[PDB]
């Protein structure tokens, strides 16, 4: 029974031809206020997964916890760890919406929605949403909060069914990933212009790019709108 | 009188517990193990006994990790190690929850200490 305080918006990702790309801005809101300028809400677990977080900060850094606390733990008397016994995408996943929805049933919830993008240990991409009430899907692209409604269109454009995924390249895909969080510049009150993006490859493997931003914005043609309807000058 | 060695946490006529002591005798009866500072870190070895040819080499490991930055080996009754390195675990990931910073090494001495010197005392 709680109320999120400190909050993060969007987190908006979709899946390629060898990969999976998530973003999330890098804001932390207090109400209307964009307190914090430095929140990184993209969590990468090993090399081979990027779990992103909207919501609740304070409950995303409990999540956080939570994860290097599976790595550390999955490390002990596995001689494997580095290897074929590493954590999988799926593994985080299931570990999550196992949390999750225990949470939501003992009326206590995280106050989040995640997304858990990445690459199995046979190449295929993993991208799976779970949120505060335990509820998850899958889907070519995925967003959370305000993404859902003006990402989503977007990268859906790109990749509207199963099939698009494989005729799809990191170029096109980062390429709408970034205009989306572009868009979202533009429209939610809540985002922040710097970001971050994370694409996982089953060749290259993680890359992970910091402090991005918005660029190539149209805001010339603001220079002709003057009053609400009548107004002359 | 005698039976001072039955039990456990009982002191003897000269203040010895016999039961430890006894412990003791079966970590004497078991494979070497060793441990080395170094300038700027510490060395763990240990003898694995091949019982016969049908082990499988180098998989039965021994050595064991304590949060990332702890290594353990023992010598003994093995199954007694672990439920010691278990402990052990437990009680380095409490610290590394309430303090954040992963548990000293000394901190994590006395963690060990504490709980084995518990099982002297019943």
């Amino acid at each position: 029974t709680q109320q999120p305080i400190v909050t993060g918006t969007s987190v908006i990702s979709m899946k390629y031809d060898n990969g999976v790309i998530i973003a999330a801005d890098n804001l932390g809101s207090y109400g209307s206020l964009l307190r914090f300028n430095g929140v990184e809400r993209l969590i990468p677990v090993g090399d081979n997964t990027v779990v992103g977080i909207s919501g609740d900060i304070s409950d995303m850094q409990h999540i956080e916890r939570l994860l290097k606390d599976l790595v550390t733990e999955n490390a002990y008397d596995n001689p494997l760890a580095d290897a074929e016994e590493a954590l999988e995408p799926s593994y985080i996943f299931e570990y999550l919406a196992t949390v999750m929805y225990q949470r939501r049933s003992k009326m206590n919830p995280l106050w989040n929605a995640i997304i858990v993008a990445g690459v199995q240990s046979n190449g295929d991409q993993f991208l799976r949403y779970v949120n505060l009430l335990g509820v998850t899907y899958s889907s070519p692209t995925l967003a959370t909060g305000f993404g859902a409604h003006m990402a989503n269109p977007l990268l859906r454009k790109v990749v509207d069914r199963e099939s698009d995924i494989p005729k799809t390249t990191v170029q096109v895909a980062e390429e709408a990933i970034v205009n989306a969080m572009r868009v979202l510049y533009y429209r939610d009150a809540r985002s922040s212009r710097n970001f971050s993006l994370a694409i996982i490859d089953k060749n290259t493997g993680l890359t992970f790019k910091k402090n991005l931003q918005v660029e190539n914005m149209k805001w010339d043609f603001a220079k002709d709108i003057k009053g609400y309807g009548t107004q002359k000058i | 009188g005698t039976g001072y060695d039955l039990s456990n946490s009982v002191f003897s006529p000269d203040g010895r517990n016999f039961q430890v002591e006894y412990a003791v005798k079966a970590v004497e009866n078991g494979t070497t193990s060793i441990g080395i500072k170094c300038n700027d870190g510490v060395v763990f070895a240990v003898e694995k006994l091949i019982t016969s040819k049908l082990l499988v080499p180098q998989k039965n490991v021994k050595i064991q990790v304590v949060d990332r930055h702890i290594g353990c080996v023992y010598s003994g009754l093995i199954p007694d190690g672990r439920h010691l390195v278990n402990r052990g675990r437990e009680e380095a990931a409490s610290f590394k929850k309430l303090y954040k910073t992963p548990i000293p090494i000394p901190a994590f001495a006395d963690r060990l200490g504490q709980y084995v010197q518990a099982h002297t005392l019943y």
